[PDB]
């Protein structure tokens, strides 16, 4: 009833097959990321990658930031949001640039130049967009209750 | 890869040769000893720079040298 | 009445329940 | 009995010896005549 | 069960003027200066001398005998010093107003200066252990008594010293005898602990609590009985308590409500002493002697019954762990090492469980009236149980390289534990980041923001407030637990968690810790610390059998310095590096524990309360704003409370102002031994070797420096000691200087 | 201060009848009951299977159960 | 919607996740997963 | 490349990804009696009867298997043979690259890093100034 | 900590996370073209040292620059 | 941060520029630049 094997069968590669790391929920569900997942062209994952973390990105200045006891306690979220998500976009073709410049073959779709670019175009398109649309629901954010309320209905 | 240099002041004593992790010494024929032998390094691109072949040398100064020099994969030991 | 926490803390119980739930979904699926 | 002999010998024993009669040397020095800042 | 060998080794002197005679590389003769070093360094490592398994244990026996003959030697000190030298006699009688003194100083260059006025016309040095608590609550009246205890002291130290000498030299028990550790814990548990704990209870219903009850009644220590005088008449302790009239009977028959009259499960502190009561100690004890000694009935011995450990460890085996612990009672069994790794654990973490229940509970009466001894003994404790885990650490990484080969333990614990220890490392290296920086730079954080003017921007209680909330919670359930979790305790547990300030002669003896923004951020500095501590042991007990970097250190040894310059430089490969670095982690993490303690209760609970009712304490409630940045930290703690040790010159801790400075002496003159190398000294000693050679006074034994091995333990041993000293100076100076 | 019972025959007749339940856990129980010192009339005690070990083992933990028994339900009350 | 009782926040999150994201997800996943292979 | 894998139970120290981008190094020894050995990976596994083919990353591993292989079992295991695998394909043979171990002589050597003075004789650097040498290599 | 803790430790240390870098998901993507090491023993002698230097400057330039304008302008 | 002197939108512009467009632009052409080949 061993629940930790070695990974996929291979005793000398350096993992185990534990219940976090090879487990049927987990190849189900990491292998389903965008970074993961099957037959996807590298923009609409990393658009769908872009998404996760423009909306996150908001969060943290807009509670806890040097506008959080001010009026424009949204914008300066989403300006910090914006920043991080404009580095961030610089640093992923940064690295498309510097990775990808021998030539490699294309098992992968997402580890060569060109899908690393689409990648990092998604990223951005995403990245600001779920910046903009987080910053668009905490800014009328009395609106988003009343209609899940039914203060309008 | 460093360089391993074996002097003329080797006594044949192997104690380098079986010192060193890698193996990159061995004992080639010689006649300027009572041991009749000296220690070569042939696979000297396999050399660390450890330098246990250094420690086991019993004549003074030193009848093995390793002098290290450009790094590679193979004289930085990582697994990586 | 009944206090805030004691809600959060039924719902952070019966997310045991769930995980066994999956569990034992997906064991009776072979 | 020549183990004792060569004990109380050695470097140790016989240095903590030593240093403990110059500090008993220095002590009683200092007990009858304290304070010699000078001649 | 018992088999000796008779006279394995004659008692001879020879041996003692030949040194070295233990390790073969020594025996020939000190070539150079390397061999005292050595000399010193392998000592005691008996597992190395010799490769038999029993002649080990029988060496260790009998060190064991000689090291509790050492004990004993320092107990009786303490006891003939607190006879002889001490102003017991006088304290006794007014534990209020006079200060403990057991060390009269000889007065020779000026130091009669140290005998400062400690009370009622004694003078010498306030000790700070609390010796005269601990005297106090045992009974002791007068100072014939505490010499009666130092001459049997003494008398049992030269027992031991014969002892020692028995067992080894005239009749030494053989392996089998120490292999039988079933009957070893039966003896240690039902034996030891429980007859000792049962000792002790009986000792205290007998000594204790009358001596203890007529001194808290008021009546002068002249006037007290003594304690035989409570056995020889029982009519008098039926006068103390109504419940001795009744015999033991009602004990036989389990009719034990009736000794509720002095074995009390009453909780809280005596408010007339500040200690615990001795009706609830006494009582505890019987409880932890009849648990212990029905516990020292559980592991099989001679005869059918019993529960042997071997089979114990075979049952347990899961899906993860596979074959399970079948494998660990042959390592436990037969390697020293691991047994002193598991000892050494759990005497560290039992020596900081102490120091943090005796100052929370202080168990003796007055301990909790001055801060000297409370402050000492916390501090003395962290620092032992700190030393303590770091030796686990050290013994865990001399077993996997010693006493460890895995042809006897396929697919165990053990086994796997190594199987994994990137991912231990590598989790453990992601927490230690991730408390480091959720830790410190929340320190950093306020401090940049207090500098920057932003005070509402900081982790502050009046800001982004961070509030223990669970640590909170659990108090809250500590205070409401003596009516409902608790029926029979009268009074709370402790007063730290809730309740009422316990003031007694117009000291603060406990009040409630309020756990506020500063006590969530030094918390997880502390964990933070002890993650990183138990980082590096831990890296260095998984990672001293090979890694991937030197995947021969299991022959390279234990204390070797490095393999070599290659690989980029293995320069602290061994486990005995990662000892190295886990002293000065340890030295961190326990004094920033100590420095947590110290200014909370000077800050928070310790003071003068006035009989208005109101509490001001020694620092002013300065933890709340101030423990939360680092120049708090340095201000109001580290520059503000060593006024009382650098202003202390020419009066009585005159002596805390000099260790003081001795400290920091030690401590810089330490690192010219950690940031130096060997090569830099050996080439100075050749060329000062030249200027004895000059002049023809050379040195037969050839002046080597220390080794690389011996360049770092000198180091970690004396920034150890540096900073030891300076915080010893500082805890004993400010301390006596608050009361 | 937890109610009591001082003596009488009610708790000469719990205490005796906790040791007879530590006699059939202890002869259902213990891996090696014959095992240990020679003892007299061995039939009697659980046919030559039974030792002065598991004489005191058995009623020894017949003894704390009882003490268990006794102040426990002396503290609830009734007995 | 008010809500008088404890955690009333609690509804305003949990009717959106089972209206929704609970129904969405799940024939997702069952529309992922009957027309597999 | 011929063997089947000692009986292992896996471990996380062992095979990154440097062994399917670039060299790693396989091990190669015959063994009548099964035993146990400890790997230098971290652990302990089972030599198979006959033939045996564990894969590592270094080749400081290998020679440090090989070395317990020779020294801490009593029917020494000397037919021992390492190999440097690439992931393009090719096997190439290290260790005994001759038939015989280094530390005997096989008299069909070449004396190659041996240089014909001692370190007395070296040239001084102020001799090869801006030569793009160093004073051991001239 | 660069004077005293030497590149042994750091290198094994590397080593840990470097396997943890390249066995955990959604990092497995970003690979370092230039393998992580420890710093190197000459150099960590000389990061030390420069730390040493520039912590001990701006400390006393801090200390005897606030401690005339704290008392004199 | 207000500006007496002349020029004091010249600050606040160059105190961005200098803190990040003039890091940001030098780390990425230096990690251009080391990594290449
Ligand atoms: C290496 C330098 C050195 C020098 C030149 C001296 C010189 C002296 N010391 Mg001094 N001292 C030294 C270091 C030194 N000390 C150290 C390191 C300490 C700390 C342990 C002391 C602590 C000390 C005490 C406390 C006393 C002396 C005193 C003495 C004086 C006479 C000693 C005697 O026995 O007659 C003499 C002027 C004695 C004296 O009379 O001073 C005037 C005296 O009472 N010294
Ligand atoms: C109930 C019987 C009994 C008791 C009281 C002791 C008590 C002790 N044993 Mg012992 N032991 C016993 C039976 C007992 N043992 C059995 C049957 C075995 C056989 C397997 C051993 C095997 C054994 C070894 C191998 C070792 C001990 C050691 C010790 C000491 C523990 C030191 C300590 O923690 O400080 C507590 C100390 C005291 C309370 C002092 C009390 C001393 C008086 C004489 C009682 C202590 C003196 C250790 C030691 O120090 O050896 C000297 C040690 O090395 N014992
Ligand atoms: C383990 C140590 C120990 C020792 C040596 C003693 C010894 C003593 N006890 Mg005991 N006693 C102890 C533990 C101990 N006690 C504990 C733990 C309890 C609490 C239940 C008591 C409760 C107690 C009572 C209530 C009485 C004694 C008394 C006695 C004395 C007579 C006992 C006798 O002859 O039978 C004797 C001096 C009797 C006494 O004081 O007479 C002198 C008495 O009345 N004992
Ligand atoms: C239950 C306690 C226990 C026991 C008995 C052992 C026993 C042993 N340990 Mg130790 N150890 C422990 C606790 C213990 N240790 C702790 C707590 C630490 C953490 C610091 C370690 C760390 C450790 C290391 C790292 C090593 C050992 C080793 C040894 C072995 C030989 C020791 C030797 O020869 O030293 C002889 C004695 C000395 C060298 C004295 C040291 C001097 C001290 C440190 C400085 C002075 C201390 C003093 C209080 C200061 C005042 C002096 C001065 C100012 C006047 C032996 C098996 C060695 C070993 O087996 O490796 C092969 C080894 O290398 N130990
Ligand atoms: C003040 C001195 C100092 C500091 C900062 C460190 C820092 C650290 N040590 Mg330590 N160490 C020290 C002295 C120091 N040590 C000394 C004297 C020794 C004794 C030999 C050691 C021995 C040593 C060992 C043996 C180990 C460490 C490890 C660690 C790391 C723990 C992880 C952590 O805390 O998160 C990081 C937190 C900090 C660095 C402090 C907070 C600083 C802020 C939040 C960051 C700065 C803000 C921002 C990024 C600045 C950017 C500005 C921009 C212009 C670039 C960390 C790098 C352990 C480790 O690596 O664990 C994985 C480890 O194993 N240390
Ligand atoms: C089953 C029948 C019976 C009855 C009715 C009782 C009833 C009781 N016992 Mg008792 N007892 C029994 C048999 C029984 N016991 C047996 C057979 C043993 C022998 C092993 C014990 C051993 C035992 C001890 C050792 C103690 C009790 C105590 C208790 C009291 C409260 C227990 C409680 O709620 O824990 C609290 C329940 C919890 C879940 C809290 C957990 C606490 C730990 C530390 C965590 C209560 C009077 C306690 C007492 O004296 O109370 C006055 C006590 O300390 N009993
Ligand atoms: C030396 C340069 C420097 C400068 C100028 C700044 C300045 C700033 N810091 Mg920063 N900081 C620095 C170094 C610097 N820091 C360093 C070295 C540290 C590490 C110790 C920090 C740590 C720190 C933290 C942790 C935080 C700040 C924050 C702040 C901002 C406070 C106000 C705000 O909400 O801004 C909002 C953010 C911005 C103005 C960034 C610019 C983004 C907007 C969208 C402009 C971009 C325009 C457009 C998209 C692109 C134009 C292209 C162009 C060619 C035209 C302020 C702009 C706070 C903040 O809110 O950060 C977001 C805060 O939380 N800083
Ligand atoms: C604990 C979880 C636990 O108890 O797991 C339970 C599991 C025990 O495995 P089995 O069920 O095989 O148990 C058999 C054991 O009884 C062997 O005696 O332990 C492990 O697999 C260790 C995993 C460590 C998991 C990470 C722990 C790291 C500490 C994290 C601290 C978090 C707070
Ligand atoms: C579940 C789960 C999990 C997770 C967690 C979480 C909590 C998540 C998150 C999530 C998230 C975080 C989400 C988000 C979402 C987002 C969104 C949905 C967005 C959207 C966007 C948009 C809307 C955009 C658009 C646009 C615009 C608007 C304009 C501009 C441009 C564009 C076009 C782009 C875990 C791992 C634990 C596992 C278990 C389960
Ligand atoms: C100074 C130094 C030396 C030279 C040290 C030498 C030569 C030791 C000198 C010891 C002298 C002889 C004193 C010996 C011990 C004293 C008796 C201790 C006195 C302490 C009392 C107060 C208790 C090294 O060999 C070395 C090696 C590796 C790293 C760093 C260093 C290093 O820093
Ligand atoms: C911490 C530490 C490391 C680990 C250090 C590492 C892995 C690199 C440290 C650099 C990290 C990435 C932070 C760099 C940030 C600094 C501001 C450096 C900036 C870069 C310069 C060009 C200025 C060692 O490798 C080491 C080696 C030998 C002796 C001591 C030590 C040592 O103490
Ligand atoms: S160790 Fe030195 S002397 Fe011996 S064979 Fe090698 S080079 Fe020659
Ligand atoms: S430096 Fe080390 S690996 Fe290189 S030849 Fe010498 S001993 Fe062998
Ligand atoms: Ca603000």
């Amino acid at each position: 009833n061993q629940v930790v094997q070695a990974y996929n069968g291979d005793p000398f590669v350096g993992h185990l097959s534990t219940p976090i790391s090879d487990s049927a929920f987990t190849r189900t569900f990491i292998g389903n990321l965008p970074a993961y997942r099957k037959g996807l062209s590298p923009i609409l994952r990393g658009l769908e990658v872009g998404m996760a973390h423009g909306y996150f990105l908001i969060g943290p200045w807009t509670l806890l930031g040097p506008l959080r006891d001010s009026e424009y306690q949204y914008i300066g979220g989403l300006i910090g949001a914006l920043a991080l998500i404009l580095v961030a976009t610089a640093a992923l073709s940064s690295y498309g640039l510097v990775t990808f410049q021998g030539e490699q073959g294309s098992g992968d779709t997402l580890q060569t130049a060109d899908g690393w670019s689409q990648f990092a175009a998604g990223f951005f398109v995403g990245g600001m967009g779920g910046a903009f649309v987080a910053y668009f629901l905490l800014e009328n954010l009395s609106v988003v209750d009343g209609i899940f309320r039914g203060l309008f209905n | 890869s460093h360089s391993v240099k074996i002097y003329d002041t080797c006594i044949g004593c192997t104690q380098c040769v079986r010192a060193c992790p890698l193996d990159v010494l061995e004992m080639v024929p010689w006649d300027g000893c009572k041991a009749a032998q000296i220690a070569s390094s042939p696979r000297t691109e396999d050399c660390v720079g450890c330098k246990r072949c250094e420690t086991a040398c019993p004549t003074d100064f030193l009848s093995i040298r390793v002098y290290l020099g450009a790094e590679t994969t193979r004289s930085m030991g990582l697994a990586y | 009445a009944l206090s805030d926490t004691q809600i959060l803390a039924a719902l952070v119980v019966a997310l045991l329940p769930a995980f066994l739930a999956f569990r034992l979904s997906t064991e009776l699926y072979k | 009995m020549d183990g004792l002999k060569s004990f109380l010998s050695t470097a140790p024993v016989m240095i903590m010896a030593l240093l403990t009669f110059t500090a008993g040397i220095l002590i009683e020095f200092n007990r009858f005549y304290p304070d010699l800042l000078f001649h | 069960k018992v088999s000796v060998d008779n006279n394995p080794v004659p008692t001879s002197f020879e041996k003692w003027g030949k040194p070295g005679h233990f390790d073969r590389t020594l025996a020939r003769g000190p070539k150079t200066t390397t061999w005292i070093w050595n000399l010193h360094a392998n000592a005691h490592d008996f597992d190395s001398q010799t490769s038999d398994l029993e002649d080990v244990s029988r060496k260790i026996f009998s060190a064991h005998f000689g090291h509790l003959a050492v004990v004993f030697v320092w107990l009786s000190g303490m006891y003939f010093h607190g006879a002889k030298f001490s102003n017991y006699e006088g304290w006794l009688a007014d534990p209020t107003h006079i200060k403990p003194s057991a060390q009269v100083v000889w007065p020779i260059v000026g130091q009669g200066i140290l005998n400062g006025d400690v009370g009622g016309g004694f003078h010498g040095i306030q000790i700070t252990s609390g010796l005269f608590y601990l005297w106090r609550a045992s009974g002791f009246t007068d100072s014939y008594q505490l010499y009666c205890t130092a001459i049997g002291g003494l008398v049992m130290a030269a027992l031991m010293l014969f002892a020692g000498w028995f067992h080894y030299h005239v009749k030494a028990p053989k392996l089998e005898w120490f292999q039988n550790v079933e009957s070893m814990m039966n003896h240690h548990l039902a034996g030891l602990l429980g007859l000792g704990s049962l000792g002790w209870a009986g000792h205290q219903i007998h000594v204790s609590m009358p001596i203890n009850k007529l001194l808290d009644a008021g009546v002068a220590p002249k006037d007290i009985p003594l304690p035989h005088e409570f056995i020889l008449e029982p009519s008098k302790m039926a006068e103390l308590y109504p419940s001795f009239a009744q015999g033991l009977t009602p004990f036989f028959t389990l009719n034990w409500g009736v000794y509720s009259d002095f074995l009390t499960f009453k909780g809280g502190l005596n408010p007339v002493t500040g200690g615990l009561w001795l009706s609830d100690t006494a009582h505890h004890h019987l409880a932890i002697a009849v648990l212990f000694i029905i516990a020292g009935h559980m592991y099989r011995t001679n005869w059918g019954i019993g529960h042997s450990m071997k089979e114990i460890l075979e049952a347990h085996k899961g899906p993860f762990t596979g074959e399970g612990h079948k494998g660990l009672y042959e390592i436990l069994t037969t390697s020293w090492h691991a047994q002193l790794a598991i000892n050494l654990a759990l005497l560290g973490s039992l020596t900081i469980i102490v120091a943090q229940h005796m100052y929370a509970m202080p168990p003796y009466p007055y301990q909790a009236i001055d801060y000297a001894t409370q402050l000492s003994l916390f501090t003395h404790h962290m620092w032992i149980g700190g030393f303590l885990i770091v030796g686990a650490g050290a013994h865990g990484a001399i077993f996997m390289v010693r006493d460890y080969d895995p042809a006897k333990n396929v697919n165990n614990l053990l086994d796997r534990m190594l199987r994994h220890r990137d991912a231990i490392i590598s989790h453990l290296n992601w927490v230690c980041i991730f408390l480091g920086f959720h830790s410190f730079g929340l320190y950093i954080h306020n401090d940049t923001m207090r500098a920057l003017g932003r005070p509402q921007d900081m982790f502050s209680d009046t800001a982004i407030q961070l509030q223990p909330i669970f640590a909170q919670w659990v108090q809250h359930l500590h205070t409401l637990a003596p009516g409902a979790t608790a029926p029979n305790a009268l009074a709370t547990a402790s007063y730290a968690f809730g309740g009422e300030t316990i003031a007694v002669a117009g000291k603060v003896a406990m009040m409630p810790i309020t756990l506020g923004t500063a006590d969530f951020m030094v918390h997880h500095i502390h964990a933070f610390t002890i993650h990183v501590t138990a980082l590096i042991l831990l890296k260095g007990v998984l990672y001293a059998r090979s890694s991937r970097l030197v995947p021969d250190k299991a022959n390279l040894g234990f204390r070797f310095p490095c393999d070599g310059p290659g690989r980029g430089g293995t320069c602290q490969v061994s486990g005995w590096d990662h000892v190295f670095l886990g002293l000065f982690w340890m030295y961190n993490s326990l004094s920033i524990v100590i420095f947590h303690f110290s200014w909370k209760m000077q800050s928070d609970v310790w003071g003068t309360v006035s009989p208005d009712g109101s509490v001001t304490h020694v620092t002013l409630g300065n933890f709340a704003q101030s423990a939360i940045t680092i120049n708090g930290w340095l201000r109001d703690f580290l520059w503000a409370q060593a006024a009382n040790v650098i202003n202390s010159y020419g009066s009585a801790l005159s002596a805390y102002g000099i260790m003081f400075l001795a400290g920091h002496f030690v401590f810089a003159f330490s690192l010219m031994f950690l940031f130096s190398g060997r090569g830099y000294w050996q080439e100075l000693i050749e060329s000062i070797v030249w200027a004895h050679n000059k002049l023809n006074v050379a040195p037969a034994i050839q002046p080597r420096a220390l080794s690389i091995i011996q360049g770092r333990a000198v180091g970690v041993a004396h920034y150890l000691l540096g900073g030891i000293v300076t915080t010893w100076a500082f805890f004993l100076a400010r301390s006596l200087s608050i009361g | 201060s937890p109610t009591t019972a001082g003596w009488s025959l009610s708790v000469g007749i719990i205490m005796c009848l906790c040791n007879v339940f530590a006699f059939v856990i202890g002869y259902f129980a213990i891996q090696k009951t014959g095992k240990g010192k020679d003892l007299a009339l061995p039939q009697l005690a659980s046919k030559k299977t039974f030792g002065l070990p598991e004489l005191l083992a058995t009623m020894s933990f017949g003894h704390i159960l009882g003490a268990g028994m006794v102040l426990g339900l002396a503290s609830s009350g009734i007995l | 919607m008010d809500g008088s009782y404890a955690a009333s926040y609690l509804p305003w999150i949990l009717i959106p996740m089972v209206g929704w994201l609970f129904p969405a997800v799940t024939m997702g996943l069952l529309f992922i997963h009957i027309e597999s292979e | 490349l011929s063997g089947q894998p000692p009986k292992f139970g896996g471990s996380t120290g062992g095979l990154l990804s440097k062994a399917n981008r670039e060299e790693k190094y396989a091990i190669t020894w015959t063994s009548a009696s099964e035993q146990v050995f400890e790997m230098p990976t971290g652990g302990a596994a089972i030599m198979n009867e006959g033939e045996n083919l564990l894969y590592l990353a270094r080749k400081e591993q290998c020679l440090a298997l090989g070395t317990q292989l020779r020294t801490k079992f009593k029917p020494k295991i000397q037919d021992y043979k390492i190999y440097r695998v690439y992931p393009s394909g090719e096997v190439q043979y290290l260790h005994p690259a001759d038939g015989v171990f280094p530390e005997k002589v096989n008299e069909g050597r070449e004396a190659q890093g041996t240089k014909t003075r001692r370190i007395g004789q070296n040239p001084e650097p102020v001799t090869i100034k801006f030569s793009g040498k160093a004073p051991y290599e001239v | 900590m660069f004077l005293i803790s030497w590149r042994g430790y750091w290198q094994e240390l590397i080593e840990t996370i470097v396997w943890a870098h390249e066995r955990t998901p959604l990092a497995n993507l970003v690979r370092w073209k230039d393998k992580p090491v420890a710093l190197s023993i000459v150099q960590a002698r000389l990061v030390g040292l420069a730390h040493f230097t520039v912590g001990y400057v701006l400390t006393y330039a801090a200390f005897l620059i606030a401690s005339t304008a704290g008392k004199f302008g």
